[PDB]
């Protein structure tokens, strides 16, 4: 029944946000996490001693279809050429989309790539990809 | 002297290689774009040596 | 075959638990692992003559929908960048859904990997890869 | 949506044009960019502090079936061999077909890579990547 | 008709077996061998001189539904951590189903990977492979 | 209507052909083109300040149905063994199929790999590869 | 095309034979070879002026349903581990099944890799790979 | 795990730090030592008598990356030109940030060399070595 | 992220400065200073009472592209054969390109020695190594 | 394969010992011996008639991950600074782990020379070089 | 773009000569200098007063493939054996092949070494070295 | 194809013996040898008029395995400590185990040092180095 | 392409002989010379006047798989111990094979070291280092 009461997400009951400002229409999105976790070692033994978290890695990707107006290029949220010298740091989050409350965010985003896509009998499309600092959740 | 041996040597070896591109003859289908082409082949490889 | 009398395991009659709480709704898991087994050769055979072990690898890929509470983030089994350094030795069991009987267990857990997946159309999934000291059962 | 109205655009009403000249029959066109983004780290702290740009890279397909007449060599914006070494600077737009309106635009193509298919029971398709200096778009 | 009579194997007419013990509800296994083999080269020719065998290496994996009784785990024949300290050599063997006479024999196997997935519609299923010192046949 | 009115080319409009010959019956053929082209940069910027031409690299693939006779093989056009030391180049030309006009040539032919294959219920096919070096177009 | 007339081979017309004896139940068999072909560059010109072969590689792959008797390893025409260090030199050769005419010839193989699968459900298929010396035909 | 329970030092929770000023952006830290050890041979016996230490002698160098502001020469510690004469002797630590424990001290370093990095498309590096009198243990 | 508020110098923001003129299409500037620092040694203790500094040396190279014109020969900064004898001291700076400010600076460089190279199909390539009265940095 | 049955030592097996504890995290261990041999050289003669042996010459290098308590500066094999000729001469035996049985033993080393490493995200490591008197073993 | 808008010099491009001949198949071409300069310290400074210019030395090295006609030796440039006390001062030069425009002259070469290489399955190779008397910038 | 045709020596069928004794995992062996040929040189001539040989020196190193039992120092040849002083000339050999026959000798092996090398997560080598009088070939 | 009209000579093509015999399995060939050339400095000038040849110095080393019989030490070309002072000096030439027409010459060539190697698995290997009285070309 009504979209509150089930206990899992889906793509409908979420809405991507961005400073200031609700995405909308967005196609999927997925965020990459790692800690580059390694295995200490020892003679006399083969398993490893302790697993050591030594860096975070992590990106997310976005992909939306192309708008017809204020798209991404117009707002500047990803953008092209030696403009990017200043493009500053953009914060995404992902918020439920009944509440308008947080379910994640990503600090600190800034690109990695942006393509497009375009075909005779198709939509334009838009891939996005940004590196950030840390990802977050809070309440 | 020279130019026109180097000329003699140029044509002579141009027409042993006709002997067997077109003179054998073997189709009505050696259009004269091939002849153009052919030609453009023999020329590529004296001005790459 | 009967309830009861199945001969083989199955996702019907298995569930994870990890540090006390049943993993619901999991979509996947899979136990991976390497002994960095080699050869020893000589001159005069063309055969190796024994094989030895070197270093042991442990892996295990989890998925999972993501769930509105008691997701592993707020479960406090996973975390995200500078949280993952306050939090302790993670133990994961495999336990049988009708017999209540531990199938096998993985120690010392620690987090490789930990990714998403927001599409249109689709329910989200958690998808998470863990290393460990060793791989287990004792019945 | 009906034809002026829709918010999302498509392969119907955008034409690639090179040189003025319009990319009729064209199957496809990716754009493709990369910042070569890198994070800086430290001792002292597992994360990435901020993330830098170093060396801009852009790129673009192009997918066309091979026109009896006013395909790209016979155009003067590609060439084969040789020839290549004599052409100049050439540019490119995306252009609205409702309201002739530059979509985005590429600045000092060069060809990278071009390719054809004469398969039986198949069109032609003439296959194409530049390298440009800059993406661009000026409403 | 009987199954005696046809002049080719099939998976059903073959029995999986192992020291002292037939194995049986195996779904798959495959025996990979190489020889390593290595042309000689003269100058004056292009063409390799000879053909010279430098190194016998091989491995056979194995692909089981995770039974409920005396598992691989149990029987310990595959097996987990710092036992594998203790896992002596195991021959292994592939044997008509009707006649129980050997097809072929594996020499000196010991592991080299050893896998299981879980999910929900579906059995528990484990890959396991060893490494060994002969394929062979006789009579 | 006739195939003579169309401004495309297709697969059975177009004749491939060789020095002195028609080869007829070819399945599909493909003619790969780089320039190598490689982007300058600068201090003080992040975009490339030009993009130059360094290499040309570029081969054709053949692919035929097998011939009963006066095969490829047979005519030497792709051929084995030690005899390659006495192949010299060929011209392979792609030509309109209702003039016998050239569409394109290529200029100095020569092997890279000959492959093909058998199978019970099919035809013997056979692959071909040639490094040539120039492509060209002349009306 | 009637059976005698068929300009084409097929798998029904051709038959595999290795040392004057007939490999029936064949499932496929390919033939792969490469010259190490280079190109010649200079400072002054874009292009390889020429082309030259450096090193001949040659290859042939054989796949045949595992035969109760007669199989490669029963005929003596392949071997495991240390029996393969006693066999001599192997010709193949291709025949044409409605001429008895040879249609190619390998000299010189030796095995390379030498592959087994024992699958449920389905028939068993021996796989391997040969080097020769070269490759040739002489009608 | 955590930072609390794991028994080997890392880059990630260890600090660095000079004159009571903790360094930003560091990369790495070499730390040498020589006792001068010569061994007191003989006649009459081939092995050595005894070792005698004999000179002390050490070597540290930082690497660390361009800062924008408060680099070293920007700093007051190692720098350029005649300053080097007025740089008194200064002291440097290795610290735990997790409880800003003292590792390790070098008394009363002095500079040796200094190095600049630039290359495009790269962050700016540096590389100082320093002489040191004494290094001592403490907590 | 964006150039006015980044914490690191890079290749992408600094532009080389020669003679109040840029340098065009560097790839590279490496600096390396030496001290030449001696430990003061005596008879009755191991380690050494104080360093002091001997003499200073200085080295700095860069490494550019050949500009088709205004390179260094061209531009009268280097010079080759007898025409060195006759060039005066020249000086070098680094520059942020943001606001034309001096980073550091090489007082009075002169040439050491010189290096260029020419390869096929490939970029044409410089190398100059200098050395200089004193390096200072101001504002 | 297991323990008790292998031929070869790995180190797996092997532990380091010092002082009669062991040592903790180890990376490797290499033992350099040189006897400084001589040939005995005449006129009248061009090859030597015997070789005399000259010298004793020893070295060995350990390789430690640098534990948090109980390194070699906490636990008094190594010390910094003055330190070094207060301490006594130390021996290192190597032991197989399931016998506790020593497998050399180098008699009462000495330090040479000592190295550390510290590195963004990654692990601190140490190296010690130390002299001896002699080396033997026995049971 | 084009070869007539390039600013910067290519291999493509460059030609090279000697005696007023160009050569065929040219691969490399390094060229170093020095100009012995020497620092003139001081007592009562530690900083060098001046720089001073004071041997002169360089090196040109030419890469080539070997010919099958008109190779070094077989040219009459430099050769093998007692005719090099016979071969004479000779000029190289490097152009430009665009407009037969002098890049740079080296005067007056001399030979140093010859460097023939063989290897099998490879190209035959050259490397000679030669010193010259003084270069000259022209055009 | 067999052992018995092939016409290069393989490391495969080659054997290695001391003092009468097979050497069991034999991983590689280097031999070297000079004959200090001095050019003898004129006044009046740059050629050398005569080669002459001079003085004669020899080296054979092997590799090998640390066995679990009979290593070097455990079987009696060369070993460590004092007992170097007692180890009588020793006779080194290769030969084919095909037919035993010998390859080449080593007369008169003297021992020159000792590298025993362990590292985690590998084998246990070791390389030794002998000086030997005199080599010999037979059969 | 063909052998006949390729302009650069390849190990394809060449064949290594001495004393009127080929060479078996040559890997490679190198041929190091030197003139020694030295530049005539005077006072009152900074340049070289001219450049004068003073000593002839010539190097060549062959590499070769160790072949069953009639290797080096078989042969007679080269020798083992005592028996080098009793071998004649020995002529080595390069001709191409397909007219058997002497391409260059080592006169005289006279062993001065000799390398040789066993590996696990892997083909044994020599290698040669020659000195020679004069190397010349004539037709």
């Amino acid at each position: 029944a009504s979209e509150a009461k089930q206990t899992v997400h889906t793509g409908n009951t979420v809405l991507l946000m961005i400073k200031g400002k609700p995405v909308g229409r967005a196609q999927s999105a997925s965020g990459q996490r790692e800690y580059g976790t390694t295995g200490v070692y020892e003679i006399g033994s083969i398993m490893p001693q302790e697993h050591v978290y030594l860096r975070y890695e992590g990106t997310i990707t976005v992909e939306r279809l192309r708008m017809k107006k204020e798209n991404f290029a117009d707002l500047g949220y990803a953008s092209l050429g030696e403009e990017i010298l200043k493009k500053d740091i953009i914060d995404i989050l992902v918020v439920d989309n009944l509440t308008k409350q947080v379910i994640i965010s990503y600090h600190g985003c800034s690109a990695n790539n942006y393509n497009e896509t375009w075909q005779t009998n198709e939509i334009v499309t838009e891939e996005i990809e940004f590196s950030y600092l840390t990802a977050s959740d809070k309440a | 002297m020279a130019v026109g041996e180097a000329n003699d040597f140029l044509v002579s070896e141009l027409k042993v290689q006709l002997e067997d591109q077109f003179i054998g003859t073997r189709t009505i289908n050696t259009s004269a774009s091939i002849i153009k082409d052919f030609i453009q082949s023999y020329l590529g490889r004296k001005k790459r040596d």
